[PDB]
Order: C-alpha cells, then sequence, then structure tokens
C-alpha cells in the first residue's frame, strides 16, 4: 500500500488511484448535463441557492470559449476555470494559425491532452471537474463530456455531478422516444425538465436554473445565454412536468 | 525596423452635432503600382466604433485581426458584453496606442496611421489619431497622409472649433466629407475613385456604405489647354 499518496503512481490493478480520488470531487459536485439537439447543442446547470443573500442571475457558471463553443462542468469550480482558461488559449493559438474557428472534435483533444497531462506526474494534482462542452463548427453539431483522467467521447446526451444518475435515465428516453432527432427549442425545455428532475438529489436547498445553446438555426452558430421569456417558458414547462 | 510595402492612403473624418463620419478609398498600392482594387479600410467594432488605418496593409491586416481577437475576449464571462460592458471607441483606442507605442520603443513599428471614430456610452463624439511613432491627438477634424494637407482645410471650414460642431447636421457633414474624398481623387497619386463611408449616429447607430464613388467631376476646362506656353492649338 502506499499507492495512493502520489499522482502518476500506478496500483498493481494498473489503476491511478489520484485520479479515481478527483472523480469523487466531481460526484460530489452539483448537477449539469448536455443535450444534442438537430442543428446544435444544449447546456443546464443546477445553481445551489446557499443562501437569500445570493444575488440571482450573477454567479454566472457555464464559460463560452472562442464564440461558437459552450463549457459546463461540475466539481471544483475553480479547476473547472482553469481549464477553461487553458481552452480559450488553444481556441485562440488554433485560430491564429489556421484562420478558421477551432473544430469542436480538435478542441475536445486539446483539452483531452491537457488534463492527460495532469496525470503523468506527482507534482501535480488531477483536475477535480468533469466538464461537458461543445458547440456547432463546419461538420455540425457536436457534444463533448471530459473526465479527470483526460478521457472523453462524443455524445447524444451528457451528464454529470451529483445528480447524473437520475439525468442519464432522462436522456436515455429522449435518444430513444426521438431517432429522427430533437429540435434546439425542444431540447431546452427538456434540459430544464432534467435538471429539475435531477434536483432531488439535492432537495435540501432550493436552487436557480441557467441554461445556454448554440444552434445553427436559432443562434447562428454563436454561443449565447438562455433569457427572460425563454428561460421562463423552460422553467413553466419543468414545473408543470414535476406536478 | 522595416519599409512598407502594400499600402493605403488618406483616412479622414470630421464630428457633427450628433456623432462621427470616417471615410478611406479601396485601394492597396505597391509602389506607384495600383495592385489591389478592392481593399477595405475602415473596420468596425461592434456596434459603436469604426477604425480607419492608412499605412502598410499586412500590418493593418494584423490590427484587424487583434480588434477582432479583442471582441472575443472581451466577450468571455461578461455577462454585460452587449450592454454596459461593451467595448467603447476610448477602450479601443487606448489598447491601440499602447500597442503602438510599445512596438516604436521596440525599434519594430506597425507603419500606420489609425484614427478611431466612434459615439461613447453617455453620447458623447469619440475621434482620435495615433500612428507608428505613439504619437496621438484628437480634433474636430481629423486626416492621415495627404488628407491631412488638403481634407482638413476643407472640413475646417465646417467645423472650426468645438462650438461649431452642435451647429453642423450630418447631411452637412457627409457632403464635406465626399466632396474631400473627390479633391483627393484630382490631387493625390495614390488613391482611387471607389471608397467607403462610415456614420456612427447616437441615435440612428452606425451606417457602413460600400462601393462609394466619386462623381459630379470637373474635367471640362481640359479641352481649352493647350501647350505650356506658346502653343496655340
Amino acid at each position: 500500500t502506499g499507492y495512493d499518496l502520489s499522482n502518476s503512481v500506478f496500483s498493481p490493478d494498473g489503476r491511478n488511484f489520484q485520479v479515481e480520488y478527483a472523480v469523487k470531487a466531481v460526484e460530489n459536485g452539483t448537477t449539469s448535463i448536455g443535450i444534442k439537439c438537430n442543428d446544435g447543442v444544449v447546456f443546464a446547470v443546477e445553481k445551489l441557492i446557499t443562501s437569500k443573500l445570493l444575488v440571482p442571475q450573477k454567479n454566472v457558471k457555464i464559460q463560452v470559449v472562442d464564440r461558437h463553443i459552450g463549457c459546463v462542468y461540475s466539481g471544483l469550480i475553480p479547476d473547472g476555470r482553469h481549464l477553461v482558461n487553458r481552452g480559450r488559449e488553444e481556441a485562440a493559438s488554433f485560430k491564429k494559425l489556421y484562420k478558421t474557428p477551432i473544430p469542436i472534435p480538435a478542441f475536445a483533444d486539446r483539452l483531452g491532452q491537457y488534463v492527460q497531462a495532469h496525470t503523468l506526474y506527482n507534482s501535480v494534482r488531477p483536475f477535480g471537474v468533469s466538464t461537458i462542452f461543445g458547440g456547432v463548427d463546419k461538420n455540425g453539431a457536436h457534444l463533448y463530456m471530459l473526465e479527470p483522467s483526460g478521457s472523453y467521447w462524443g455524445y447524444k446526451g451528457a451528464a454529470t455531478g451529483k445528480g447524473r444518475q437520475s439525468a442519464k435515465a432522462e436522456l436515455e428516453k429522449l435518444v430513444d422516444h426521438h431517432p429522427e432527432g430533437l429540435s434546439a427549442r425542444e431540447a431546452v425545455k427538456q434540459a430544464a425538465k432534467i435538471i429539475y428532475l435531477a434536483h432531488e438529489d439535492n432537495k435540501e436547498k432550493d436552487f436557480e436554473l441557467e441554461i445556454s445553446w448554440c444552434s445553427l438555426s436559432e443562434t447562428n452558430g454563436l454561443h449565447k445565454f438562455v433569457k427572460g421569456d425563454l428561460l421562463q417558458e423552460a422553467i413553466d414547462f419543468a414545473q408543470k412536468e414535476i406536478n | 525596423t522595416q519599409q512598407p510595402i502594400v499600402t493605403g492612403t488618406s483616412v479622414i473624418s470630421m464630428k457633427y452635432d450628433n456623432g462621427v463620419i470616417i471615410a478611406a478609398d479601396n485601394l492597396g498600392s505597391y509602389g506607384s503600382l495600383l495592385r489591389f482594387n478592392g481593399v477595405e479600410r475602415l473596420i468596425p467594432v461592434g456596434d459603436n466604433t469604426v477604425v480607419g488605418i492608412s499605412g502598410d496593409i499586412s500590418d493593418m491586416q494584423h490590427i484587424e485581426r487583434l480588434l477582432k481577437d479583442l471582441v472575443t475576449e472581451n466577450a468571455y464571462d461578461n455577462p454585460l458584453a452587449d450592454a454596459e460592458e461593451a467595448l467603447e471607441p476610448s477602450y479601443i483606442f487606448e489598447y491601440l496606442a499602447t500597442v503602438m507605442y510599445q512596438r516604436r520603443s521596440k525599434m519594430n513599428p506597425l507603419w500606420n496611421a489609425i484614427i478611431v471614430a466612434g459615439v461613447q456610452s453617455n453620447g458623447d463624439q469619440f475621434l482620435r489619431y495615433v500612428n507608428l511613432l505613439g504619437v496621438t491627438y484628437s480634433s474636430p477634424t481629423l486626416a492621415t497622409g495627404f488628407g491631412a494637407h488638403m481634407a482638413n482645410p476643407l472640413l475646417r471650414k465646417v467645423v472650426d472649433r468645438e462650438s461649431d460642431i452642435p451647429k453642423t447636421t450630418v447631411q452637412v457633414a457627409e457632403e464635406a466629407i465626399v466632396n474631400a474624398m473627390r479633391v483627393l481623387y484630382y490631387r493625390d497619386a495614390r488613391s482611387s475613385r471607389n471608397f467607403s463611408l462610415a456614420i456612427i449616429d447616437k441615435n440612428t447607430g452606425l451606417t457602413f456604405k460600400k462601393n462609394l464613388q466619386v462623381e459630379n467631376m470637373k474635367w471640362d476646362f481640359a479641352k481649352d489647354i493647350k501647350g505650356y506656353g506658346t502653343q496655340k492649338i
């Protein structure tokens, strides 16, 4: 024993226990999801209202990379911000050299290789976040989810944090019941419902819903936050489905 | 240290009662060769600012990318990026002025003269110049290159001091700019007939006009000019 005390050490299993411990920080965080739709992607997150003293709509969690990529994460919030800052530098150097905005699969590997590098040495700690991200590029819509190990795949729907099992079940129903696909406006409504349903795992404190989206038709392939009437319409739809 | 290769000539501008106007022709010269005839030298930043650039075109394209990247960066973690925390003309200018002076101080300048025209949050007109040396100044009219020598005299007849700005309408100001562009086409050997013009108004916003031409030209008196003194036919 002692194999779990230092990052980058293989245990006799062939496991890196420090990475598995980082996953526990992710499992402890609030719920966040992603839904791939017909011509884009939708992101949503659970924000716990710790106190009445929190200013509504101000502590924004979802982050934009370049102008076409959205990023959301569960776990240690500062570690997520560090990863997005790097993502922004990677997207900038890609656009500087190659002119075109970074494709989503290209961007996914840039984050993936950087997270993976923080499992190679004992002088650094792994990332304590799982990050759901994506957007629209020349080849269409793409949704990804990236783990503390550096592992990532493409997704039809993605979920992480404390309510992930609840969310994953709901996402699996949408995939079965909509093989031809889901619209962007539908995906916003469904994203609200899934966060509300996933809130049963964090049910002590009340919460605030936050949604964003990239869609070729609805946002010209740019990342935007869902605000005002369209946000309230999604909240009302979510409130109706739980009752 | 370098030398400019592909170049753009005059950028001209002025304040009027409710905003600012700026203009520049669509040419990229290669010395005396009038090489590129479709070059846009007015570059808008948001809906409140237009940066007009003369001098080296390779350095202009670099600056264009810096400004494009500045908008991207301002949007990051900024819920008020299209409202109270949007980029202002004054912010865009100071950034460019910092870069210009830093580059001259490393003996590797961006070989340009730049005019930032826009309208601020409070409705105030913004118009300020910066060049390859980092020299900056503001005035009710501003112009680069040949425009300094020929356009400013004409534009100063409309707005000679600060107190003339409220008295000047957008029609009068645009007329003065269009005439100045004609005078430059008569007299600047590295100019073109085709140009772009931009109006930034506090009420009506950003109006960007492409593919304008110098018109109502006087050449008829040329038929009566013969020889260089004694020749009668």
